[PDB]
């Protein structure tokens, strides 16, 4: 049988834990060629992208290493 | 036209720096490379 109704005197507090993205750090340190570009024309067989900034005279570099890449005035 | 395997039709030169001039390209020549004939039903154009 049950005689008494008793509660425990020690009160516990639930620790609220949560994972938030509070820090925003990134290691931006690469080894690559970066160009001044007055025009870039990316021709792969699916998608062609033509981006043109105007000038009086241009030059042409062409890269066929992965996909056709045409650069105007380097 | 239709191509055959092993048979190519030779075409004359334009005598302007080859197909891609290594010395440079003027503004009016690059204007035609700019507005190249893409099919306009699947093309987005944008200028700022």
């Amino acid at each position: 049988m049950f005689l008494i109704h008793f509660v425990h005197y020690k009160t516990i507090l639930q620790k609220y834990t949560f994972k938030f993205k509070h820090i925003f750090l990134s290691i931006d340190k690469y080894n690559s060629l970066f160009f001044n570009i007055s025009g870039i024309l990316i021709w792969l067989n699916i998608i062609h992208i033509n981006i043109i900034l105007i000038k009086y005279s241009f030059f042409i570099l062409i890269n066929n290493f992965e996909y056709l890449i045409i650069l105007i005035s380097t | 036209a239709r191509r055959k395997w092993g048979q190519k039709t030779w075409s004359p030169t334009a005598t302007n720096g080859g197909a891609a001039p290594a010395n440079g390209v003027s503004a009016q020549e690059a204007l035609q490379i700019a507005y190249r004939p893409m099919p306009p039903s699947q093309t987005v154009e944008y200028e700022e």
